């Protein structure tokens, strides 16, 4: 009477993909009724087919998610460090720098945005008639 | 529901996976699956406490891949509370990605260009770096060795002479591994995206 | 090799100002940024695998015809035509001699492009120029 | 309009009909079949039947309209096209469109059969000037030049293959070229030139081939760099109109090509194609347009203008440059 | 069906729109049936093909069907062909077996 009738990696992928929301499925609950699933989860993570959240005390599988993107790891650590090192320019000044560099900018500076009688003798019949000012 | 939205979504997913860790993918994917997510809802979805979500949200806000929106709420039977929502601003995310990619490529190109320049010199004791031009005015009266001004000790040649091929390989690897971003950016620039 | 430098892999999309030049020695495309980085200091080996010809910085020039092979033929023809300069009048109206002379020049250009008899062809070219 | 072959007649393009009809009647197929009956090359029964009967007895004496001519030919299993063309000399009155009298491509052959002293009548001639202007014109697009390079590359590959198996075929033609024989002498009556003479017959040079294009490979290189030069001129970002003389001068300065070799481009290409005996000319059709351009621009100098416009259709997102060799003088043709 | 130009995709109908492909297939079959040899006196295909080798200057855009910025057909020719098909259908239907 396992909560999720999952016993093979193919079945796990089908269940995760069918999820309507992004709420994860607890590996603690999934492991119940499955004699071994940590190896399967780790193998799938290596294949980059499922997203896995792991504990901090020791690497241990937890809530998993369907991977809708490409390879989880595709960039060398050196380039990741370089990406972190670069500091983004001023929010408003970024489009100007991109245009100067020769690249078409997809955004614009927010500062450029724009934010946007005499007595009436006809007495008894003053109200019944509507005002047809134009035609 | 134009394909342009899907292309931008693919660009964000690839960028996050390739240039950010694991929890970053979880946070940004949730706000990509759900257009707007409250701070409380995001925590429940990923089952991560406030402290863990702290660095993720802050880092993604710094690169402008995510945007914040604070508004006051008036629940029918509770005190007014200021809620926080996270959503993706595509024009800024694309612009931030484009500039950051250009900077990384330019930085590597500059490093490759600099390495081809003459090595230079540095003092072993005070660890002060002397350029080729600067050291040429420090050689002793005997024209034998360069003497440090502070230490009055012979200088030692600088390293990185043989790294010329290493930098070229690094540049080649980045461009090979960054091709999907360039292709996605080209497609995005071809079409037009409305501000979100 | 579509729109980027094979050496530094600099794409035109990221750096639209990038331009390329070719040295008549091996007709190898290379961006001006790499040319300044490498050949400015002095002559050096061409930075392609399997290519070792020494090429100077000044000899670099822009490419006119897109087809690389046609560029080689024109430049070789330019060199040959400088040495070989004759007109119909030079032969005193002998059309047959003029046609034969033109055919021989074309054969020389074809041999140089394919390098069938580069040693002999170059020697013959040198002799005529001196004479 | 006259083909009766079930396969060729079904073709939707007049030029495609000519290619198929010529293949079955060029005479190469018949000679090959005679040499080896096992050969699978087909023929045209309609054309073959004409050989048995004499020319003077192709049709009974009288007037034969297209409907009547087709009916008789179908009954007798004969080709109306060959009967009509071969009977030009015998006819007392010949009726044909202006394109058979002002367009040199399909007029030089016909004009030789009609008598000099014949009475010429132009009916509905209020638009004749358009025909004359449209006969010596030509338009080249980016696609045309792209296919020209493909055809030249294919031509070079075919020549190399022909050289490997047997080079005697090319040697015989080269000897004839040195002797001064042109296409008319080399080609037989049954065969037709691959590229029709685009310029008027009187403006064709009578001297021998220059020599730069005598060899099969030298002409290919001559054709190749000419195509590249045209591709270069397509990149102009603004309209440029110039006389043929200026175009030739700039051509010579960049890629060494003279006026005289260009004038023989159409003639030389036809000989090379015939020598190679290519069964299919689908790829080489592009080279035909380039050959026409070279002869037209290298023959006339007054009354013609070369206009290159980057935008053929102004309402286009991406420019599609087109270069037009337009004839301004309606009286030349 | 009535020849009105097909504007940008509107609400239309979910179910009936699915038959558009079938309707187009029927139109192609009808066009093939209508096509037949024409009397040589009024035939116009031969006139344009009377000189198969003519390669004069291409006519201006005023003598060609209108095209959009992307280069796709404007769509006016489609409705014009519908008028021809409708008239041909009416005239052919007159010559029935009865
Ligand atoms: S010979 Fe006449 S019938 Fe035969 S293919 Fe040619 S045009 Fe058609
Ligand atoms: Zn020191
Ligand atoms: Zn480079
Ligand atoms: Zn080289």
């Amino acid at each position: 009477l396992s909560t999720y009738d999952v016993h093979s990696p193919s079945e796990l992928l089908k269940l995760l993909r069918s999820q309507v929301t992004f709420k994860g499925i607890s590996c603690k609950d999934l492991k119940d009724g499955w004699p071994q699933c940590d190896e399967t989860i780790n193998q799938l993570e290596e294949d980059s087919k499922i997203l896995v959240l792991r504990t901090k005390k020791d690497k241990t599988p937890r809530y998993v998610w369907y991977n809708s993107g490409g390879n989880l790891k595709c960039i060398d650590e050196e380039f990741v460090k370089m990406w972190e090192n670069v500091q983004l320019p001023q929010f408003a000044e970024l489009p100007r720098k991109l245009q100067d560099l020769g690249l078409k900018p997809a955004s614009v500076d927010p500062a450029t945005i724009k934010r946007q009688k005499g007595k009436i003798t006809n007495t008894h019949m003053t109200g019944i008639l509507k005002d047809y000012s134009h035609r | 529901d134009r394909p342009i939205d899907d292309i931008v979504k693919n660009l964000l997913k690839f960028v996050v996976r390739g240039f950010y860790g694991g929890s970053f993918v979880l946070v940004l994917d949730a706000i990509l699956f759900h257009s707007v997510l409250a701070e409380d809802d995001l925590k429940q979805l990923l089952s991560i406490n406030k402290t863990e979500l702290g660095p993720l949200i802050a880092r993604l806000r710094s690169d402008r891949l995510i945007s914040i929106h604070k508004q006051r709420e008036y629940p029918p039977n509770s005190k007014s509370v200021e809620r926080v929502y996270y959503y993706v601003k595509y024009p800024h995310a694309i612009d931030a990605i484009k500039w950051k990619v250009h900077q990384v490529v330019q930085r590597l190109k500059d490093d490759l260009d600099k390495n081809s320049e003459p090595n230079g010199y540095m003092c072993p004791i005070c660890l002060t770096k002397y350029t080729q031009l600067e050291a040429v005015q420090l050689l002793n009266f005997d024209r034998t060795e360069f003497l440090c001004s502070l230490c009055d000790e012979p200088l030692v040649e600088d390293d990185s002479g043989k790294k010329n091929k290493e930098k070229q390989d690094k540049l080649n690897r980045l461009m090979d591994q960054i091709q999907p971003i360039i292709d996605s950016l080209k497609k995005i620039d071809d079409s037009r995206i409305e501000e979100n | 090799n579509k729109d980027m430098c094979p050496i530094c892999k600099t794409d035109r999309y990221l750096s639209p100002d990038v331009k390329f030049l070719v040295n008549p020695e091996c007709y190898h495309r290379i961006c001006e940024s790499c040319v300044d980085r490498i050949f400015s200091l002095g002559p050096a080996q061409c930075p392609y695998k399997g290519c070792d010809k020494i090429l100077r910085k000044n000899k670099f020039k822009t490419q006119i015809f897109d087809d690389v092979e046609v560029e080689k033929e024109v430049d070789i023809r330019k060199r040959v035509f400088n040495v070989f300069n004759k007109t119909i009048d030079d032969f005193n109206g002998d059309l047959v001699e003029y046609n034969k002379y033109l055919e021989e020049v074309e054969d020389i250009i074809y041999k140089l492009d394919h390098g069938i008899d580069v040693a002999k062809t170059e020697e013959k070219l040198r002799t005529y120029e001196e004479l | 309009n006259l083909c009766l072959h079930p396969e060729v007649s079904k073709e939707r393009k007049g030029t495609v009909v000519d290619e198929k009809c010529r293949r079955m009647t060029n005479g190469q197929a018949k000679r090959k079949l005679e040499e080896d009956p096992e050969a699978n090359v087909e023929l045209c029964e309609y054309h073959e039947n004409l050989y048995n009967i004499e020319v003077e007895d192709y049709l009974p004496k009288g007037v034969f309209s297209f409907e009547k001519l087709l009916k008789y030919c179908e009954e007798k299993t004969l080709c109306p096209y060959f009967i009509v063309r071969r009977m030009i000399s015998l006819c007392n009155i010949i009726i044909y469109s202006y394109h058979y009298l002002l367009d040199p491509k399909i007029a030089e052959r016909v004009s030789n059969e009609v008598s000099k002293d014949s009475i010429v009548i132009f009916d509905e001639a209020h638009n004749i000037d358009n025909v004359c202007i449209e006969s010596l014109s030509l338009d080249l697009t980016t696609d045309a030049l792209r296919r020209a390079t493909r055809g030249a590359n294919a031509l070079d590959e075919r020549i190399s293959e022909v050289r490997k198996v047997d080079s005697q075929k090319l040697q015989d033609e080269y000897e004839k070229l040195v002797q001064g024989l042109h296409s008319a002498d080399i080609l037989t009556d049954q065969e037709e030139p691959f590229v029709e003479t685009p310029v008027l017959p009187q403006d064709l040079l009578t001297e021998a081939i220059p020599g730069n294009i005598r060899r099969a490979e030298h002409f290919v290189s001559f054709l190749k760099r000419l195509i590249e030069y045209l591709k270069t001129r397509m990149k102009v970002l603004h309209v440029i109109s110039e006389t043929p003389k200026s175009f030739l001068q700039h051509l010579k300065q960049l890629t060494f090509i003279e006026r005289k070799p260009l004038r023989f481009c159409s003639e030389r290409l036809s000989l090379l194609v015939r020598t190679l005996e290519v069964t299919e000319v689908e790829d080489f059709t592009a080279l035909k347009d380039i050959a026409t351009f070279a002869t037209l621009i290298s023959t006339y100098e007054e009354g013609f203008l070369l206009i290159i416009e980057p935008y053929e259709i102004e309402n286009a997102a991406v420019p599609n440059p087109i270069m037009r060799f337009t004839c301004l003088d309606a009286s030349i043709a | 069906l009535r020849g009105e130009k097909i504007m940008q995709n509107d609400r239309g109908d979910v179910i009936i729109d699915r038959y558009l492909t079938l309707d187009q297939e029927f139109d192609r079959k009808d066009d093939d049936m209508l096509l037949h040899p024409v009397k040589k006196i009024i035939d116009l295909d031969g006139n344009i093909q009377d000189d198969p080798v003519v390669r004069g200057n291409r006519p201006d855009f005023t003598m060609q069907p209108g095209v959009d910025i992307n280069g796709n057909s404007d769509g006016t020719v489609d409705i014009l062909k519908g008028m021809n098909r409708l008239s041909e259908k009416m005239i052919m239907a007159l010559k029935n077996e009865y």
